[PDB]
């Protein structure tokens, strides 16, 4: 049961105590996630016009 | 209108009791996967208990305490008696064990030979089980037996002055039933069974296994005397109390019943701030089977607690009925002289 | 002095947002027209409540927030409430129509149009700071907004903010304050593509938050009002030493080293005690004993589980009030001696403790009444892995029958995102029971 | 401003429709002249989604009115609050639809069309932005069936991301106008199936035996159950209308309710229904009770039949909802064998303080029910009965249809059926 690390200041304290001791994507593959999706509903809603001209 | 899911099939004693809920016209049964359930009997292993407490407006129920595993484990056990000051290394019901891992894998075999060495230099008695079985008067054979397999293992002192029933001159253990219900109140069931051997304990051979097993699987496959002096090697308290009271001119209340009740309590007790469910969002109640050993000076040892057991089959009607009536009506009431023994506490 | 961020994504996010600063106000002494009386530094300074408010020369002090939703409802209610002059318009962000609870529509669909714009608002605020420590994230689970525009976001800012800390106050989702069926997916979705892009999260159950409502503040059916005054209370707690002197958790770089000594384990649950009902009589004043004791029960858990079957990793206990060091230990010590606390091998068994005297602040005509002392503990449990296990098997009951699934792949998700997400569960879940359990 | 654009088509269609703006028109405080005069903010906080706001504070419903008929859409503008739509809106022929699904799709409704969609456009453009369509309707008949299938083929067409909602009333024998109702909704069936988002089943069966057995009403009529539509619709339409976060956007109630593109036909009910006993206050139990009953349900089909997907509740008026989710927990922990277990909590209560008129409090049922498979097996069968024999096609093939068209939209629906079988186990 020690105590260590004691700061004090106006507003208050802080302290240690210790009981025992131990034993990405860049901005290009982003973009191209965004797009490729936006590329899928473009060809989901081409099939659907397609249907409709049908 | 109450509603429950079955989880473990080869459970024969909540296999009556779901036939005993459903007699009730009060209960009804879910597919084993719903999770808008009441009251769960839960698999054995691995039971999914952070999923419960978690559907609104329902307030659930499950037959296991969560952690309880530390008391119906065979290595559990010891390290919870030897590390729980409640308990203490010293305790006086518990053999002497030791937890032994394999040496193909913490670990007391250095611990565990002093003492040995120390009474085959005193002349006592040094006979030792290994179990997780074998039992052997040697330190080299109960060792190497273990590094045989490839799991946990524990060496406990062998008893070898146990109580012998008469006629026959055989051993045998008493299993008692205690039910712990979602209050943490310690429900001893009145009635307890004795698994006799139905053969002569001889202390010159502990080759063949057979009078010093009383398991009723082992009795009834290895030996050849099965049911000879009490059906199915089992005897019941009202005849073990007659032949107390003929023979040694005792109670078996007071002679095993106060260290029994003893026990039951020191242990769960002791576990009781880890595994209660008295602020979880959930409620726990299990069933337990304590198996003790009586030794010749009428001193009651524990040997393991068994945390899914069965029951003899006479008293299932009984103690089945029993844990709809503190267990489960006690939380949904339905629309005596109680069986048990309430064993009263500090919580 | 370094400044920080908060950014408030989707209805979630924005109304908590508006009641943390709320509760900011209240606690540096700022009024809503932004003027600080105590404040002798006219339009400058470097002090700790400058790490979240910027000043003018007219001497309004500004929070460093930005708030964002596709849809303007939400926000519109801070263009015109009590704390309306805090802000101005640049900071507030809305759309015209939301994601409809679709973490692919929040993340595709409609994020790809309204990214650039949020970075620059962001830039803004970053070109004001000296010296910008991170990013306070809020946002919720379930929302399509709050799951699948904060993803994207966060992608972007590891991006544009490389060395930047970046902390999350995500809201768990419940069934008892939800109309949406999909939120499993979209919690799902979210935490796998934000996982190695925050460096500790603080999730807070609904669940939890409603029942607190309910058994200590005696509200028989809670508002977002209730929920969020609570939730806001946690928050000022976990921040409050960003915001005033000390030295415990001085800059967000302290919190990963403090609390995740594993990088996907940054999950820390938080306690809070006491939660006592204003309407009440008069009540009892709390012990630091008393309190601390608390910490350790289910009931005032930000997410409902047992730490006693799981292994912590860390723990900080943040005081404030009228609190002194030898009484601190006095509870912990006999604390010890009754509970159940198991730590990891790799990891000390110590508690860093952190005190301000300035006790917990209450908003008037709040639920809450005021308290001479309190206590936040921030446990990195194993035992929190609970939530993911429920949350994954709801979404494992669903996905097993493609169910709703066609409204995603329709926003241009492929079907594919989903079992990777899957699978980054199944090895989070694997994680904290290699660390756990024996 | 999410804005809705209404559009009621056939002589079905406009008489429900109408009857629809009359329930909500008096809920929002709006008169037969466009006036408000409620003394609720809450009456107009989400009035734009039903309403444009003219000159001089007047309300002109986002409505438009079809038929290939005069007859039907002149008794509206002489109705009751007939003056309160906008005069351009009212789109109509000569030729009449002689209840023909051909004529109402292909011929007739055909040269029709075009100057509808220059309605519809002319709504839209106005929107700040729109959430999507809704479209009442019957099936049965020739306009609103034809013609009204054919709107929505076209209106995807050009907002193909928005969403289309439409109330549909589905044809029984025992209330019948002509034997070839069957062929008519076969058809229509196939159109909705692929292009609505959300489709609220309404058999006139159903609403016949509610007023007969529940109401008490020895004859019924049209009028009659066009009553119970309008408050039906009324029910159904409280989350868009006034301030609820429950279920706010279409999209969003679409993103909730359909888990699969085309299961997405809807059984709705009405609690409560008394008749004239009727000053008796009911409690939320009693709410309850009623709201999941199939006797309160106007898809004549029996829930116990078959299993829910999802299902919206919602209630109206001063009450406690502590009780309201005690109660829907109820029923739910109660009867959980129709619920679907792979859908976790597939069940969501909204509730509004603003009850409908002469009700101290009532509640509205949404159900996604696989049960509504016994609607569109009754409809195939009927179908068959009398295409197997090639009886009454002349009608059709004599407008340009092949025999074909008609196999097709058979086997198309009985694919439906099938879809609806492999989920309700
Ligand atoms: N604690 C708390 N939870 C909230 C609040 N608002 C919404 N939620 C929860 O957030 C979840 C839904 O997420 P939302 O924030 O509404 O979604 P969104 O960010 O607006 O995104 P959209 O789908 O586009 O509307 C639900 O589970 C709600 O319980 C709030 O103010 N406080
Ligand atoms: N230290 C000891 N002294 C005397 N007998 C012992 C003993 N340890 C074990 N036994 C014997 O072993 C039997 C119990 O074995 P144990 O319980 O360890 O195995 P097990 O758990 O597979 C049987 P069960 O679970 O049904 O009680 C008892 O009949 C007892 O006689
Ligand atoms: N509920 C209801 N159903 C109607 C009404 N009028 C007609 N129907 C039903 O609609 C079908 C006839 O369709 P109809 O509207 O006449 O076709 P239209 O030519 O497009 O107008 C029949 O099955 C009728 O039962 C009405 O006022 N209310
Ligand atoms: C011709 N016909 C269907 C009707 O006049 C009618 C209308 C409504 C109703 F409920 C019952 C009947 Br019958
Ligand atoms: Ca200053
Ligand atoms: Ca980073
Ligand atoms: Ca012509
Ligand atoms: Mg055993
Ligand atoms: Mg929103
Ligand atoms: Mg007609």
């Amino acid at each position: 049961m020690e105590v260590i690390e004691l700061n004090k200041c106006t507003s208050g304290q802080s302290f240690e105590v210790i009981l025992k001791p131990p034993s990405d994507p860049s901005l290009e593959e982003i973009q191209k996630k965004l797009e490729a999706a936006e590329e899928r509903r473009k060809y989901q809603e081409a099939e659907l016009l397609k249907h409709l001209a049908e | 209108m109450y509603t429950f899911v079955v989880r473990d099939e080869n459970s024969s004693v909540y296999a009556e009791v779901s036939r005993l809920l459903l007699a009730t016209g009060q209960w009804k049964r879910l597919r084993k996967d719903n999770p808008r359930f009441n009251l769960m009997l839960g698999e054995r292993n691995r039971l999914p208990f952070g999923r419960l407490g978690h559907e609104p407006g329902l307030v659930q129920l499950v037959n296991y305490y969560r952690g309880a595993d530390k008391l119906c484990r065979k290595a559990s056990l010891v390290k919870l008696i030897k590390t729980s000051p409640e308990l203490s290394e010293s305790c006086t019901w518990f053999p002497e064990s030791y937890v032994i891992y394999p040496t193909n894998l913490t670990d007391e075999r250095e611990v565990f030979l002093a003492a040995y060495n120390r009474r085959r230099e005193g002349r006592e008695g040094n006979v030792w089980i290994a179990k997780s079985i074998l039992i052997s008067s040697e330190a080299s054979e109960l060792l190497d037996f273990i590094d045989e397999q490839g799991q946990v293992h524990v060496i406990q002192k062998y008893l070898e002055k146990p109580l012998l029933l008469e006629p026959g001159h055989r051993k045998f253990d008493i299993r008692s039933w205690v039910l712990v219900d979602h209050l943490y109140n310690i429900y001893l069931y009145r009635e307890g069974v004795l698994r006799t051997s139905s053969e002569p304990y001889n202390s010159a051979n502990f080759q063949d296994k057979t009078c010093h097993l009383t398991n009723h699987c082992i009795q009834k496959e290895y030996s050849k005397n099965y049911g000879r002096y009490e059906e199915g090697n089992e005897m019941f308290f009202e005849e073990f109390n007659q032949y107390l009271m003929d023979a040694l001119n005792t109670t078996l209340e007071n002679s095993i019943l106060l260290q029994i009740k003893h026990i039951i309590r020191s242990c769960l007790m002791c576990i009781e701030p880890a595994i209660s469910t008295k602020h979880l969002h959930y409620q726990s109640f299990q069933l337990f089977g304590f198996d003790f050993m009586v030794d010749e000076e009428l001193k009651v040892w524990l040997i393991e607690v068994n945390g899914a057991p069965a029951c003899a089959q006479k008293l299932y009607a009984e103690l089945c009925q029993g844990i709809v009536d503190v267990a489960i009506s006690s939380v949904f009431p339905l629309a005596p002289t109680s069986i048990f023994i309430k064993l009263h506490h500090h919580h | 002095m370094r400044e920080c961020i908060s950014i408030h994504v989707g209805q979630a996010g924005v109304q908590i947002g508006n009641a943390c600063w709320e509760l900011y106000c209240l606690e540096h002494g700022i009024q809503p027209d932004g003027q600080m009386p105590s404040d002798k530094t006219i339009g400058g300074g470097d002090d700790s409540f400058n790490t979240f408010f910027s000043e003018t020369g007219a001497g309004k002090h500004v929070p460093r927030a930005v708030f964002v939703d596709l849809e303007p409802t939400v926000i519109d209610e801070v263009r015109t409430g009590t704390y309306r002059q805090l802000f101005h318009p640049e900071q507030l962000i809305t759309g015209k129509e939301d994601a409809a609870n679709n973490y692919a529509r929040g993340h595709y669909t409609i994020g790809k149009e309204i990214i650039d714009l949020v970075l620059d608002r962001i830039r803004k605020l970053a070109d004001q700071c000296t010296g910008l420590q991170g990013f306070l994230v809020f946002h919720s689970f379930g929302g399509g907004t709050g799951s699948g525009f904060t993803s994207l976001l966060m992608e972007r800012l590891s991006v544009d903010y490389g060395k930047k800390s970046k902390l999350e106050f995500s809201i768990y989702p419940a069934p008892q304050v939800s109309t949406a069926v999909v939120e499993p997916y979209n919690s799902i979705l979210t935490t796998h593509t934000t996982l190695e892009h925050s460096d500790c999260a603080f999730m807070v159950d609904n669940e939890a938050i409603y029942d607190i409502c309910r058994r200590n503040l005696d509200i028989e059916r809670p508002t977002y009002t209730n929920l969020n005054r609570l939730i806001s209370q946690i928050v000022s707690s976990i921040t409050a030493s960003l915001r005033f002197d000390g030295a415990l958790n001085v800059d967000l770089t302290e919190f990963q080293t403090n609390l995740v000594p594993y990088p996907r384990i940054h999950f820390p649950l938080a306690t809070y005690a006491p939660v006592i009902s204003a309407e009440k009589a008069y009540h009892e004043q709390l012990s630091v004993a008393e309190i601390t004791n608390a910490c350790f029960e289910p009931a005032n858990q930000m997410v409902k589980c047992d730490p006693r079957h799981g292994k912590y990793m860390a723990c900080c206990l943040l005081y404030r009030g009228d609190v002194v060091p030898k009484d601190v230990n006095a509870a912990i010590a006999t604390i010890k001696t009754k509970r159940s606390i198991q730590f990891v091998d790799w990891c000390p068994t110590g508690f860093k403790v952190g005190i301000n005297y300035q006790p917990p602040t209450v908003v008037p005509g709040g639920d809450l009444a005021k308290v001479q002392r309190a206590v936040c503990m921030l446990s990195n449990t194993t035992a929190i892995a609970e939530a993911w296990a429920r949350l994954d098997h709801k979404f494992d009951l669903m996905y097993a029958k493609r169910a709703f699934v066609h409204w995603y792949v329709g926003e241009g998700m492929e079907e594919g995102e989903f079992s990777e997400a899957r699978e980054d569960m199944a090895a989070l879940e694997k994680d904290y029971e290699e660390v756990g359990v024996d | 401003m999410r804005e809705i654009v209404h559009i009621q088509a056939g002589q079905c269609g406009n008489q429900i429709g109408a009857k629809f703006w009359e329930v909500i028109s008096d809920e929002h405080g709006i008169d037969p002249t466009g006036s408000y005069h409620g003394d609720s903010d809450l009456q107009l906080e989400r009035i734009n989604v039903y309403y444009n706001e003219a000159t001089g504070n007047k309300y002109v419903p986002r409505a438009i009115l079809v038929d290939l008929e005069p007859g039907t859409m002149d008794s509206v503008r002489s109705g009751p609050f007939g003056q309160i739509f906008r005069p351009d809106n009212f789109v109509f022929g000569q030729s009449g639809a002689g209840n023909n699904w051909a004529k109402g799709h292909y011929t007739e409704g055909a040269e029709l069309v075009d100057s509808v969609l220059d309605v519809v456009r002319k709504e839209s453009e106005s929107c700040d932005c729109l959430q999507g369509f809704q479209l009442t309707h019957s099936l049965g008949g020739g306009t609103g069936s034809g013609m009204g299938t054919l709107l929505i083929s076209k209106i995807r067409e050009e907002y193909p991301d928005r969403i289309m909602n439409t109330f549909s009333v589905m044809p029984s024998p025992k209330v019948s106008d002509t034997v070839v109702e069957p062929y008519n909704a076969t058809l229509s069936v196939h159109q909705l199936v692929e292009n609505t988002d959300e489709t609220y089943c309404i058999d006139n069966e159903a609403l016949y035996d509610i007023c007969f057995r529940t109401l008490k009403l020895t004859t019924p009529t049209y009028g009659d159950l066009n009553h119970l539509v309008s408050a039906t619709m009324s029910g159904v339409t409280t989350c868009l209308r006034f301030p609820g976060q429950l279920n706010a956007d279409l999209r969003k109630l679409a993103v909730n309710m359909v888990p699969f593109p085309r299961l997405h036909f809807f059984m709705p009910g009405f609690a409560p229904l008394t008749s004239r006993q009727q000053y008796r206050a009911l409690t939320v139990p009693e709410l309850t009770q009623q709201m999941f009953d199939s006797k309160n349900m106007m898809a004549a089909c029996d829930p116990r039949h078959g299993r829910y997907l999802t299902v919206a509740a919602i209630f109206r008026g001063r009450m406690s909802m502590k009780e309201v989710d005690e109660q829907m927990l109820n029923v739910q922990n109660k009867n959980s064998s129709y619920f679907v277990e792979w859908i976790p909590n597939n069940v969501k209560t909204a509730v509004c303080d603003i009850p409908p008129r002469g009700l101290k409090m009532s509640a509205t049922f949404i159900g996604n029910s696989t049960a509504i498979q016994e609607l569109f097996k009754r409809i195939s069968e009927q179908f068959t009965a009398m295409f197997r024999r090639k009886a009454f096609l002349h009608w059709y093939t004599g407008e340009g249809m092949d025999e074909m068209e008609f196999t097709e939209a058979e086997s198309n629906m009985n694919d439906l059926v099938s879809e609806y079988q492999q989920y309700q186990d």
